[PDB]
Formats: structure tokens, sequence, C-alpha cells
């Protein structure tokens, strides 16, 4: 217990030397598993104005245990509630070790561009997503210029 | 091994969502969760019985590995609350020793056991209701 397991230094190597897309993740100097990550919000999405700042967790137990990961950026959406909690299959029940953290971070990416107010597992915020799309959708994007980081 | 403030406060969060003591956020869509609102359902045997106290805790930017603030709003009568403000003294043993694995629920569960000491429970309680 006197070192990181392998596992965590390669992936987080690889997350600096083959960087996915839109996506930034690095740790902090104090804890090499607590991760500052950012994601640009997807072109053509009610989010293509900013770019959201996330935390990422890797447990003690990690990779049997899944990540822990949450947005820091307040937003709008049906599948990510109002303390930033996500709602995706891969951080839940359905996490494997074949996954790793790459996985975890597009999934994230695709679920931006992809909202899914008709999942049974959708928040609060599906109603409105259901009843009336444009104005949620609306609501998004004005929250998106509100609180998220600004792209260039 | 140290679980960040942020994901020690989403996991007590989670313990709390799902019999004495429960708390909770005072704000839905307070991001950073510093603010919590607990109850504790007073003990048996005491003239606490049937009482429900509300309470707030703040956990501020150095939580767990620094102890948070605990302020009772329901008027009680017990000695490690001052009887002004409602703020629970820095003395109480929780709160003096306070270790990182402490929790909200260890703190709860500890201000519920003071109000069953043979002292504290015979201590008469303010008219049910009242505030501080």
């Amino acid at each position: 217990a006197a070192s990181l397991p392998k596992r965590i230094i390669k992936e987080t190597e690889k997350l600096v030397s083959d960087p996915v897309p839109g996506i930034t993740a690095e740790p902090h100097d104090d804890n090499l598993r607590y991760f500052q990550v950012t994601i640009e919000g997807p072109e053509q999405s009610p989010y293509e104005d900013g770019i959201f700042e996330l935390e990422l967790y890797l447990p003690d137990d990690y990779p049997m245990e899944a990540p822990k990961v949450r947005f820091l950026t307040k937003i709008y959406h049906p599948n990510i509630d109002r303390l930033g909690r996500i709602c995706l299959d891969v951080l839940k029940t359905n996490w494997s070790p074949a996954l790793q953290i790459r996985t975890v971070l597009l999934s994230i990416q695709a679920l931006l561009a992809s909202p899914n107010p008709n999942d049974p597992l959708a928040n609060d915020v599906a109603e409105d997503w259901i009843k009336n799309e444009q104005g949620a959708k609306a609501k998004a994007r004005e929250w998106t210029k509100l609180y998220a980081k600004k792209k260039p | 091994s140290k679980v960040p403030r942020n994901f020690r406060l989403l996991e007590e969060l989670e313990k709390g969502e799902k019999e004495s003591c429960s708390y909770g956020l005072a704000d839905s869509d307070d991001i950073t969760m510093t603010k919590w609102n607990g109850t504790i359902l007073g003990p048996p045997h005491s003239n606490h019985e049937n009482r429900i106290y509300s309470l707030s805790i703040d956990c501020g930017p150095n939580y767990p590995d620094s102890p948070p603030k605990v302020t009772f709003i329901s008027k009680i009568n017990l000695p490690c609350v001052n009887p002004t403000t409602g703020e629970v003294q820095t003395d109480f043993h929780t709160l003096r020793d306070w270790k990182r694995a402490y929790t909200m629920e260890t703190l709860l569960l500890d201000l519920r056991k003071e109000m069953a000491t043979p002292a504290n429970k015979k201590l008469r309680q303010p008219k049910e209701g009242e505030t501080f």
C-alpha cells in the first residue's frame, strides 16, 4: 500500500499523452486519486457555448469499484441533478474493471450531446424536457452562458 | 486513501437520503454542500422523550479534518448548548476530539446520547415549539 496501483499511474499518464478531444483531466499534486476535469459542451447542443468543470475521485477499491464523479458547474440537464450528480449506467451497477476513466469521460461528453429525459432514472428536470423541450433547451443554453466557463 | 471533502459529503448525503436522527441539505441546489439541517428525536426515559429537535450544521472548507459547526434551532436545556445562541460548545467531546473519520451522524448520535446522561435527563425543557 506504499504506492498507487500501476493501473492508476498508467491511466493518468495516458490521459495526458493521449487526451480525449474536448476533455482535460489531471490529478491534484496532494491527492493523486482526486482529479480536476473539464469537458467542452458539444457543438450543436444547448451546451455548446461553455466548458464544464467536474471533479473525479478513484476510491481505494478502484477498478473493482467505479470512479466517483460529479459536475461542479451548475447545469440544467435531465440526467445531471442540482448537485451535479450524474445518472450514467457505467457509474452505477454496470461498472466493471474492463472499463476505464476514459470510458466514463467519453460517456459524460455523449450524455451532454444527447440528454435522455425518458430514462427511468432521469431526475426531476425530465418533466420539463418532455412537456416543453424547446423551453427546457433554452434554459440549458441560458444556464450554460450564466454558469459555465466561456469557450474561446 | 484520503477522501476529498466534496466526495465525503456526497457520501453522507446518500446515506442521509436513504431512526433517532436525520439530516439533509438546507439548500437542495447548494453545490458546495455547506449548510445542513439536522433533526434529533429526544431519548426515552428523559424530559426529552417524544420531542424533536431541529439543528443547523455547517461543514466548512476543511471538513472533515476540521469539525463542523453545530447550532440548535429548537430550544433545548442542555449544558453543552449555549443557552443564548443555541451553539454547541467547542468543549463537547465529539468536537473537542474530532477525528476525520467522524461524520454528521456521529455528532447527532453523540448529542442524543448527551441528552440521556442522568444529570441532563432531569433538566426541565422549554415549552414545545420554542426556538433560540
